[PDB]
């Protein structure tokens, strides 16, 4: 057996533009970091307030190939993606978050 | 955001 | 915090049709079944050895409004699914697994 | 030249879950059952009358390379799905509706 | 009931580009032309022997409103299209063949 | 450095079926046809007056090998598609404009 | 009429991670960055030397409402996208690339 | 190719 | 449902 | 498979 | 429509 | 990379 982390990605508008809050299972705005001290998985749940129609698509890695996260799993409503992590690589990486939107054909990244 | 793995 | 759960879905063929075997993370064969004591994740992984191109497409419930589990999750490989179930209503649902192949155009169904 | 038989595929709810009813041309109540006699095709027209936005995905077998069914076919809005029966190799095969659904992630199936 | 019709679209290569050629159950070239005297469907098998990959994406109308087919259903590999045709309106409609390919991005028509 | 052409495709529905007409960065109907003088793109932009809900899926061609055109993309939204040109081969290809609607499962298609 | 500007984005494989080099219609190194005069379009064409079955799934922006790109095209074979630009707001805008790959199930991100 | 209809 | 063959 | 949600 | 390739 | 509109 594992872990199961869960995380709201709340998306606003500020001056036009998104703005990404997480908050953790009490409420609080956290970075939507986690750190994994044994195998299992973290879900991202998105709370789109923009009016844009986001969802998500996927999850993007400059360093795909890193073994830190083995896999991503997508809800098909886009409001839901999860991490599968097996936590036998040590190290760090870093992801944005990949969404379409209903107002532009451009995708919507995370700033990290 | 990111990812730390402890094994 | 929840709990991950991870189950093998292998898949064989015995007289030309698939057999649906599960284990679970030690390696024993099981029935998939999982009891939920908290708000978590299953993971099944497929294990094709069908020679048939197997793909899980999603997981069919024949009443998907009870409840028991709030969403899923799928792989853009076909190769996981994953349940959130945060386990607010208790009670039972059973579910078919849902698989293409590159035989033929007919979805694959476990019986049960 | 085979012959081309009608289904009505009417998916209403009764405590919260959807309930498969199947209807002929003569707008008969029956099982959805077909006897082959020759090649040809089955056609299901889906009327969702659940407001859950069903919508058919495919058609599932538990036996899926039994050679009853040689392929199925699906409408772009999945209204319609149809079976094309070559009627060559004889026996019989069951198979399950598979649905999407706008109210969660989960697939549907009918019962039988 | 209705009746079931079956062409077979073979589609060849003479100098570098696509030839459709229609045969009919009993293996004779044809038009692919389809009268139709009472509700029923259209069968169209693909036989690509271009090396082009081809695969049906749909069928294209220059007059999709005109009621003569009232659906079109496509198998998930590409290889059938059928139409479904209830024959409550009567006339004329012509239609072409839309198809993929992987050797390059363009979509592929029938000539009529 | 190439050119890029740009050309709205209006269509507006005559006694019940579509109607294309092309206009140019003027505002002046034109057939929508290009010559190329240089590598470069052609941009069409769908302006659907039908309420049948438009959406380009592709390009099609009769002779979709003749090296005129290199490549086809589209945007998510079916709004667009754009043709790459790289002017190497000589010579002239026809196309058709390949849609779906939101009122049947047909496919439509320009005329020419 | 516009200019029609096309980059070849190089991606190869250094200690096992994706590195992102941009071509001109030169065959020099750039940083892929273009400065947009009048209306026009941006033509990127992928060059996978990875091994890891790299396709483009869209063009990612943090500020995607800013103006700057007004639309995406992308080809069905992941090898090119497409921005089109009208050059009407003044201004900047960084954006990454965003591609699938058949080593996992994780999105590729250029690193800027 | 066309299709005729004879209801 | 089920589909009898019978060829 | 059967899931059994004890809250 | 049509195109005309002129290099 | 960037994109920089000079209208």
């Amino acid at each position: 057996q594992g872990l199961a982390q869960f995380i709201k990605v709340n998306v606003t508008l500020e001056n036009g533009e998104p703005v990404f809050i997480y908050t953790d299972a009490n409420g609080q705005v956290c970075q939507g970091d986690i750190t994994v001290t044994q195998a299992g998985t973290i879900t991202y749940l998105l709370n789109d307030q923009t009016l844009k129609g986001l969802k998500f698509v996927g999850v993007g890695f400059v360093t795909p190939f890193d073994g830190i996260i083995d896999a991503v799993t997508i809800s098909s409503d886009g409001m839901l993606v999860q991490l599968v992590d097996l936590d036998k690589t040590p190290g760090t990486t870093a992801f944005q978050f990949v969404l379409s939107n209903t107002a532009n054909t451009l995708l919507v990244l995370s700033p990290d | 955001p990111q990812i730390i793995n402890r094994p």
